């Protein structure tokens, strides 16, 4: 389940609007904000 | 709407774009407040000529 979603929009930096697509353990969330993107965006989970 | 969204000094709360640079696509919306260029130069920082 590596891939857990895509970031798509314009500038990707809080400038201006953009979209967020995720699939976590619980459901899919998708929202779109003029959002700071962490420079490395990613997830991750305590196994077992 | 004059009943409800007009003020004596003026309801100032209710903004609209006037200057950008092409026309936006049906249904986009644009959110953006940075500054438009209306000269050949290149402008920066909060206001310019
Ligand atoms: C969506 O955004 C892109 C990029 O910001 C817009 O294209 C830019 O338009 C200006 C003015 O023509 C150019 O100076 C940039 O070089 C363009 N960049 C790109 C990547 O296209 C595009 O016009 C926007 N679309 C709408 C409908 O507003």
């Amino acid at each position: 389940n590596i891939i857990r979603g895509w970031i798509f929009g314009t500038t990707l930096d809080s400038k201006t609007q953009s979209l967020l697509i995720v699939n976590n353990a619980t459901n899919v969330v998708i929202k779109v904000c003029e959002f700071q993107f962490c420079n490395y965006p990613f997830l991750g989970v305590y196994y077992h | 709407s004059n009943n409800l969204d007009s003020k004596v000094g003026g309801n100032y709360n209710y903004l609209y774009r006037l200057f950008r640079k092409s026309n936006l696509k049906p249904f986009e919306r644009d959110i953006s407040t940075e500054i438009y260029q209306a000269g050949s130069t290149p402008c920066n920082g909060v206001k310019g000529f």
